[PDB]
Parts: structure tokens; sequence; C-alpha cells
């Protein structure tokens, strides 16, 4: 079963240097009060994502199910501040992670496949529920819940995401 | 008077008078000025027009930042009075209180803080009007958190406020601004959620629990019939301060009995809204309306409170008479919305948003309702526009809705569905939304319906050869949007046929070009986003009359938008996805394809001498891209460079500015790296002038940054006829490097020397040490030059190939070399303890809303290490002394010579 990607971070660096306000003001769907979380949120129609503008130029999104999308909205939002009297470029888009979720649905004794690995998993069930482990290849955030939920951050691409699943798939099986 | 009269074009220059007097004694130009404005023996528009005078005035310099106590008291004084008098027409107060914030934002508390007194005095004893406002204005200029509580200005401002909300005898009027003081006051909440302090964050909660029972009596509260239009506005302020609670404050200060409560009390009111500049009234205050719903979201909604939000909103969205004229005038602006590229946000703009949030169980529900909703109301029209844009709304949320009932009122709603297109009678606007928005509810119930996959193909069918025949484009203006969306899920390439596939390409294609014709500019990007995902749907076979079309379709579209950003993008991106599963034997008839529009596009701009163009900017690209592109195997075919070398020759000679130079230089570059070495030998004394001159003092160190890549070509392809044209090359290249001053491009200069060495040596230190520049020979500086870099340098990558270089410049044993604190010393000497050096220091070995700011925060590749080529270096030359090494070694410090050993 491969794991839906439940959100994505894509990052981009539009060409100048905006003013927040002006966004705030023209577009004014952006919610700006500095010096909490100083830096203008945005959000579209579709895809449904937030997306921090910074004055200094580059951003980061959210939201998207997928690279396409990320991109696509990325893209609109480019384009919006364009029409708000600045110029920018849509360079250098990136997406720094994902994060992967997917249940198996049946709880497994984790207790021993806690130890199994030991230096990697840490597990304090009642400090809050999971457990956290690293993977080697590449390097990957798992969260492996007795519940049967699967979390998975760190990636940059679907591959590194489905060969992690598998990977820690027989061990938790 | 007479000179206000004479300064209020003959009336600019008149008013320059009284610039050149203010020019003089400005201190006490301020205090004349102002009495102007206070005497009574003035026309009431020519005291404005001194107020107005007064803000120029203020500027220059009573602010310092854009460079007498009696008079500014004086002013501030007769102000008070003056704009917080009621007689006083609105103009003469606000062109006043423009003074006011003017002043107070720079001046306010050094020179006057009691002047919130003053505002105390007349809000509360006076109840002013004005005041309050002019208070609430002012609050964002100078009410800190700390002179909000420390100052302890916000607890006055908060008792005032509830003493005023207490007053049932104050007019609505008051009241209206008075909540917006409230709101005001709430920023200053906003931001102490984070980090609390016992204090301040106990006077905050009782704060918001005060405020939230006043709010709900005058939630209660009615207003008289008489007086309507008001109570809108007093009824929007309201709702938009529970909004700012809810979502700015921990769940704690907010209780889920007063979410009830207002969530039940603002359906209500809402209702009664719905039952009523009179409609842009109701219509703006409705959006906050519902905003607080949408925030209140989470808690339970009964049937019948579903179904008096849907026949509430479902009269509100509907669109007014004149935005059906405009969308049916013209439908460019049509996609702009469509898209979120519009900046109008109304109610049919919020409602979409609100159904997103709603968790399952609430989510399902409201679609069961909403399906039953709309066969009721087939008959009336507008009502099923604004209905189903609201069904598009649900479908939009990500998550599942399940129902029993919920199965066979889906396939009744798509039999309705399609009757909505079969029929001929349709207005205009419900079809493009009915279009619009079916895709929706097919990837909403992907999985659920069984017929889901032939009814793919068969929606398809009838809605883009609908999208054939509409003597109004607005129609296909929606077609196209739609058909991205069918493309999300619909993998109809893999389902369809090939020739099923491409006959729906053909199809759209016809229908871009239809569309396209009149597109405005703010559309360009959805057209051409369908281009790609169009694109993407080709199927080793070639056709090649569909992909000259869909080129032509690219670069004809991009032609006319090329400033826009999403044209620009997603233009290369169609390119690259055309360039796919492509030989050398494909490759040709793509040379023909191309490369004609492209040069076409440069040789135009010649006209402009190649200044630069969003379009020519854009088509470099598209050719770096091309380039790019180029199947593994093999060379670049010449009759390639044939096309491509003497636009692109003459694109860098003529054309100065940088970033053009630069996307020109990378597809330059490119090309001759691939291109077969036999071609290029006659173009190599071209090479060589462009070359040169981007190593030249007309074109600036910008545009010198990526010359690079293009030096790496050329030694590329062969080096025969390179070595008599090196001496040339060096010294172009040098007497760039001295006069460029910026440093990462000169870093990147110096980067080129590392092949120039690995090839000889000898060659090119005899030929810059022989080279005098002004009777001076450039080695020396290039020497010292080379030394800042390294004080400098960023970058072990490049570091490697300098290991690489100084081998070859090591043994040279160039005699000359050999030959505040200020580090002179001959380099042979030098280079050695600072290498040293920096492997001593690598011997030491140095090792969700919050995360995203943080989310933000050479030539050729060596295997081995700095460590295994500098100890092989060091064993093979400290024990040779090779280049009068034994001096240098033997009066070498030990201070970090037996730190190299490690």
């Amino acid at each position: 079963i491969v794991p839906t990607l439940q959100n994505i971070v894509a990052t981009v660096t539009l060409g100048c240097r905006l003013d927040l306000k002006t966004v705030a003001l023209h577009a004014r769907n952006a919610e700006y009060n500095p010096k909490r979380f100083a830096a203008v949120i945005m959000r579209i129609r579709e895809p449904k994502t937030t997306a921090l503008i910074f004055a200094s130029g580059k951003m980061v999104v959210t939201g998207a199910k997928s690279e396409d999308d990320s991109k696509l909205a990325s893209r609109k939002y480019a384009r919006i501040i364009q029409k708000i009297g600045f110029a920018a470029k849509f360079t250098d888009f990136k997406i720094q992670n994902i994060v992967g979720s997917c249940d198996v649905k049946f709880p497994i004794r984790l207790e021993g496949l806690a130890f199994s690995h030991g230096t990697f998993s840490s597990y304090e069930p009642e400090l809050f529920p999971g457990l956290i482990y690293r993977m080697v290849k590449p390097k990957i955030v798992l969260l492996i819940f007795v519940s049967g939920k699967i979390v998975l951050t760190g990636a940059k691409q679907r591959e590194e995401i489905y060969q992690a699943f598998e990977a820690i798939y027989p061990v938790l099986s | 008077n007479e000179l206000i009269i004479g300064a209020q074009h003959t009336r600019e220059v008149a008013e320059t008078q009284l610039l050149q007097w203010c020019d003089s004694d400005a201190s006490q130009v301020f205090k004349a000025l102002a009495n102007v404005a206070l005497q009574h023996e003035a026309s009431l528009e020519s005291r404005q027009f001194a107020l107005l005078s007064l803000r120029k005035l203020i500027t220059m310099y009573w602010s310092p930042g854009f460079e007498e106590i009696d008079v500014k008291d004086f002013i501030r004084e007769v102000l008070l009075k003056l704009c917080l008098n009621d007689n006083e027409n609105t103009k003469i107060k606000n062109g006043a209180s423009y003074c006011i914030v003017q002043i107070s934002a720079v001046d306010f508390p050094d020179q006057w803080p009691q002047l919130l007194t003053v505002i105390y005095d007349a809000i509360s004893h006076q109840h002013s009007l004005n005041a309050m406002s002019l208070l609430n204005e002012i609050y964002d200029d100078v009410v800190s958190e700390e002179m909000f509580f420390e100052g302890g200005i916000g607890l006055a401002t908060m008792e005032i406020v509830f003493k005023v909300l207490n007053t049932e005898t104050s007019t609505l009027i008051a009241k209206i601004a008075a909540l917006k003081l409230l709101k005001a006051c709430l920023l200053q909440m906003s931001s102490h959620n984070e980090y609390d302090e016992a204090s301040r964050k106990s006077f905050v909660s009782q704060c918001l629990a005060t405020s939230l029972q006043i709010l709900g009596q005058l939630l209660t509260l009615n207003f008289g019939n008489v007086d309507v239009i008001s109570q809108l506005k007093f009824k929007s302020i309201i709702y938009e301060n529970l909004v700012f609670i809810k979502n700015d404050f921990s769940r704690k200060h907010f209780s889920s009995e007063l979410q009830k409560q207002f969530k039940i009390m603002a359906i209500q009111d809402l209702e009664n809204v719905t039952h009523i500049p009179l409609l842009e009234t109701v219509h703006d205050c409705s959006i906050y309306i519902v905003e607080f719903l949408t925030s209140v979201c989470t808690l339970q909604f009964s049937v019948e409170e579903m179904n008096k939000i849907i026949t509430s909103l479902t009269i509100l969205c509907q669109l007014s008479s004149e935005t059906r004229e405009i969308w049916t005038s013209d439908f460019n602006t049509f996609v702009s919305k469509e898209t979120g590229l519009a900046a109008s946000y109304n109610v049919r703009d919020q409602a979409n948003e609100f159904f997103t949030s709603l968790p399952n169980p609430q989510l399902s529900l409201i679609f069961k309702v909403v399906s039953n909703d709309i066969e009721h109301s087939t008959c009336n029209y507008s009502t099923l526009e604004s209905l189903l844009y609201l069904l598009q709304c649900i479908l939009l949320n990500d998550d599942e809705i399940t129902g029993e009932n919920i199965d066979q009122s889906l396939q009744i709603l798509i039999k309705t569905l399609e009757n909505i297109l079969v029929s001929q009678e349709i207005p205009e606007l419900i079809l493009a939304r009915a279009i619009l928005t079916i895709p929706r509810v097919l990837d909403k119930f992907i999985d659920a319906l069984p017929d889901i996959k032939p009814l793919t193909s068969a929606f398809l069918a009838k809605s883009l050869n609908l999208a054939l025949k509409s003597d109004k484009e607005l129609i296909k203006s929606a077609t196209l949007i739609a058909f991205t969306y069918y493309c999300y899920f619909a993998e109809l390439d893999s389902v369809l046929g090939p020739e099923v596939c491409s006959e729906t390409q053909e199809k759209v294609i016809r229908i871009i070009n239809q569309v396209s014709s009149d597109a405005e500019e703010d559309t360009n990007g959805a057209l051409m986003e369908v281009l790609s995902q169009v694109i993407s749907y080709n199927p080793p076979h070639s056709r090649k009359e569909i992909l000259q079309a869909e080129f032509h379709l690219v670069f004809t579209i991009s032609s006319e938008d090329p400033a826009n950003v999403q044209v620009v993008v997603q233009s290369q991106e169609c390119l690259e996805k055309l360039l796919d599963n492509i030989n050398m034997d494909n490759y040709k008839n793509y040379i023909e394809l191309c490369l004609p529009s492209f040069i076409n596009v440069l040789d135009s701009n010649n006209a402009n001498n190649y200044r630069y163009s969003p379009l020519l900017s854009l088509v470099l690209e598209f050719i770096t891209v091309f380039l790019k592109k180029k199947p593994n195997d093999g060379f670049l075919p010449d009759e390639i460079n044939q096309y491509l070398f003497e636009p692109l020759a003459k694109v860098l000679a003529f054309s100065t500015e940088d970033e053009t130079l630069q996307l020109a230089t990378e597809a330059f570059s490119y090309l001759i790296f691939n291109t077969d070495t036999r071609a290029m030998e006659p173009r190599l004394m071209d090479i060589m002038k462009v070359l040169e001159r981007l190593l030249s003092l007309e074109v600036s160190d910008s545009a010198a940054m990526n010359v690079g890549p293009l030096v790496v070509a050329i030694f590329t392809r062969f080096s025969k006829e390179i070595q008599p044209l090196i001496g040339r090359i060096l010294e172009a290249v040098v007497v760039r490097l001295i006069k460029t001053q910026n440093i990462s491009t000169e870093q990147n200069l110096l980067s080129v020397l590392c092949f120039l060495t690995c090839n000889d040596p000898k060659q090119t230190v005899d030929f810059l040490s022989s080279f005098q520049i002004d009777n001076t020979d450039a080695l020396t500086l290039v020497m010292r030059k080379w030394i800042e870099a390294f004080e400098v340098i960023r970058g072990e990558k490049r570091i490697k190939e300098n290991i690489v270089a100084l081998s070859n410049l090591f043994f040279l044993n160039d005699k000359r070399l050999q030959k505040d604190r200020y580090v002179q010393v001959p380099l042979y000497t030098k280079i050695i303890k600072l290498f040293v050096s920096e492997l001593s220091f690598q011997s030491k070995q140095p090792n969700d809303y919050d995360k995203l700011k943080e989310y933000i925060d050479g030539l050729m590749d060596v295997k081995e290490s700095v460590v295994q080529l500098l100890v092989r270096f060091f064993k093979e030359v400290a024990s040779k002394d090779v280049s009068g090494f034994h001096c240098i070694y033997e009066t070498l410090s030990d201070s970090e010579r037996k730190v190299l050993s490690e």
C-alpha cells in the first residue's frame, strides 16, 4: 500500500522583495499581522493551500496533495503577487520535504519491535502515543503507532517515501 | 486667506510662494498657517485646503524622518475643538484628523501624552462620535502593548468601551465606531496569546469574557425598521470581532456553550438578512457572518439548521444582474476569478471556503441535503446556478462523503446534470458552472461509482462537443478550466485509445485556438496550463501534425503575454514535455519545427538591438530547454549549429543587458558542449570573439558570471587550434578579471584557471608574465588577486580543483614566484602555509506554522580528498624540494608543521 502524501512543503524564490502591506492592500485576503508569524499568509480557491509570502522575497507553500499540485499552486501565488505592482520570476522551485501517512489498521506487538532497533526506536507511550524511528537509506523520520498509522517526513520525492515505507514494512509486520 | 485662495496648475505655482515663505521660519510659519484654518474669516473649504497644505508642511521640517513647543501645541489645541465639533462637516474633521495622526505617530508621547486624556473627556463626557472613531484610528498609531498595559491606556480604552455599550441610550452610530474600537483593542490581544504574563494575561482574559456577553446582548438587540441599512453595518462589525476572537485566541478563552449560542444567533441573523448600496451593504454584512459560521464549523448542526443555512446562502450567492452582464460581455475576467486570480471575494467566494473545513459527518449530511435541494429547484434556474456553485464547494473538501441514500441521490443528480447539458434553453452562466463542476462530482466519488470509467469518456465527449458549438465563448471559456480538473484524476490517455486521446487533443487545441484568439492577459496561464496537461497525454510513434500544432499553440499563446510568470514557467514545462522520448532520428523534424520560430524572435528583436524584451528572454529560455533535451546518444547535428550559432552569436554581440546575455550564454555554452567537434573549429574564431566581448569592459560582471561553462565546453571539443588562441584567451580573461568588482563573479572567473593550467602550466605563466598592461606585468597583480580570492574563497568544491591547478603550478619553478600588517610575501612561500593550515583545520572535524520560516533558512570532480593529495604532494616536493621549496620548508614554521602530519 503506497502511503498517501498528506501534505507537501514547496519553496520558491520570487524575483524581488515585496511589501507585505500592498499585498494585504491589493489582494487583501492575506492576513498580515506583524510580530506574530511575521510573513503574509495567503490562501486560494484551488488547490487548498496556505503560503507564507515573505517580504524578503522567498516563499513557502503547503497544502498540495501532489508534487504537480504544489507546483500549480505556487505558480498561482507568483502570478497573483505579480499582478500586485511587482515583478517576480518563478525560479528555483523545490520541495524541501513532504509528509506521508498510511495506516496498517491492525495493531502489532510493537514492544519487541522497538527493542529490535533500540538505538533508533525511542518509545515512551505514556508521554505520547507512537514511536519515533530513523531509517538509514535515506535519512527520514518515521512515526509508527500501535494504532497502526505510519507518518514519514524528511523525504524529497515520492520514491523516498515509498522505499522507506517498504523497507520498514516487514520489520513492523 | 488670499494667499490660501491663490495656493488653493496656476494654483500649483501660486502655492510655491507659500512654500518659499515656509522655507524661511518654518516654526513660525506653522502657527501662522494654523491660524488660518482656526479663524472663521475663511471659507470652510479654504480652511480644509489649509489643512491639506499642513500635511506636506509638517513632513519636510516637523518630521525629522524626512531629513516650537507653543506653535505645535497651538495646532493641537485648535484642532481639539475643530476636528471634534459636530457642527463641522465630515471633510473638515477628516482633514484635521490626518494632521492628528501624522503628528501623533511621530511625536505623541514626548510632546503630549495627555492627548488621550482629552480624548477620554470627549468620548465619555461628550459622547463625541468623531472622538471615539478618531481614537480608534490613532490606536494603531501609538497604542503599544507596553503602553497598552504598562501605559495603562488599554484599561481606560476597554472601560470606556464597556461604559458606552452599557448606554442603550447611545445611538447605533455611536456603537458602530465603539465596536471598531473594540477590534482595534483585540489586535494587541492577538500577539500575547503565544507568551503569557500573569498580570496582563488575567486582565486580557477578563476583558474577553466581559466582551463576549456584551456582544451577546448586542446580538439580542434589534433596531428600528426605519433605519435598517446602518444596522447591517452595525451587524457586520459585530461579527468581525467574533471571528478575531475565535481564530486568534486559545480555546480556553472561548467556551463551547458560547460557540453554540453565537452559532444559533448568527444563523438567525443570517436568515433575517437574507429575507431583506443597499444590496452591497447586505451582502458585505453577510460575509463576516458566514466566516464566523466557518470558524465555529466544528460544532454540530441540526438538519433544520443546515436547511436554514442552505436556503439562506443559495439566496446570498446569487450573482447580481450586473455581474452576469460583465461575464457575458467579457469572459476574460471570469477565468481570472475562477482560478482565484481575482481580487473580489464575495459571499459566493467565502462560502466555497466555508464548506471545506467541516468535518466528515456534517459535510456528508450537508451533501445529502443539497442533493434534494437541487432537484426541488431545477425549475428556477439561477437558484440551481448558485446551488451548483455551492455543491462544488462541498465537493472540493478533501474528506470523503458516504451515505446509503447518497448513492442513489448521486445517480439522480448525474441524470439531472446531463439534463442540464442536453437542454438547449439553459442560461449561459449556469451551464458554464455545470461544465466546470461536473468534474468535481466525478473526482469526489471516483471510487464510489461503478460506471465511473465509461462515464468519464461520455461526459468528456458531451462537454467538449458542446464546447465546439457556442456563439458565446463563455461556455468554452469555462470548459478549458474544466479540462484541467478532468485531467486531475482521469487517466484518459491510459483508459482511452491513443487515437481517442489524440482526437480529444486536436479537439481541445481547436477550442484553445477559438478562445485564445480574444483571450486577455489575465487568462493566458489557464489556457496554456491546459495546454501542458494535454501535452503530457501525447502517445515511440510520432504524429507530427498534432505536435506541430501543440508547439505553435505554445508559442503563439506565450507571444502576446511574455511578461506574466505562470505563462513563462508552464511554457517551458510544455516545451520540455514535447522533447520527451526523442531520438536523433525523430530529433530532426523537431529541429525544423522549433528553431525557425525562436530564430525569428531574435531577428525581430534585432530591430530593438536585442534590448531585453520578455519574449526575447522567454525564447532564449525555450532554446536552452531544447538544447538540454537532446537524446543522450551522439552529438548535436551540425545543421542545429548552422541555425543556432549566428543568431545566438549576434544575440551576445549586440546585447549588453546582463540577464538576457546570461539566458543566452547558458544555451550558447551548452550547445558548444554537446556539439560534435569537427563542426566547431571554423566557428572557433567567432567563439573567441564572443568569449572576448563577454570578458570585456563593455559587459558587466553579472554578464561575465556564466562565461565558465562555455570555457570548459571549448576544451571539451579539442585543443589543437585552442593553443594559438590561448594567449588571447588569457589576455582577455585577465583584463576582464582585473576590472571586475563582483566577488562572486571574480570567484567564478578564478574557477576557470583549473583546466587552463591542467592542459599546460608553462605557456600560461610565461605569457601572463611576458604581457604588460600599461607597461605593467599582469602576473604580479593576478597572483595578488588570487591571494585575496583565497582570503574570501568559499566552497571547498572549487578548492579541490585548486589543488589540481597547484599541482601543475608548483613544478613550474617560476623564479619570480619565488621572488597595520599587510601580507606581502613571495608566492611559493605563501601558498604552502595556507594549504597546510587548511589541512590542519580539516584535521579537526567540524560538525508546524513555526517551522516554515526555518524551511526558508567545481568545473571537475576529484574523488580524492584534500588530505591525500596534500600529503602525496608534500612527500614528493618536500623531500625533493622542487621549485625552491628547500628554503620554504627549512624556514617553515613548526606551529602547524607538526599538525601537518595529521
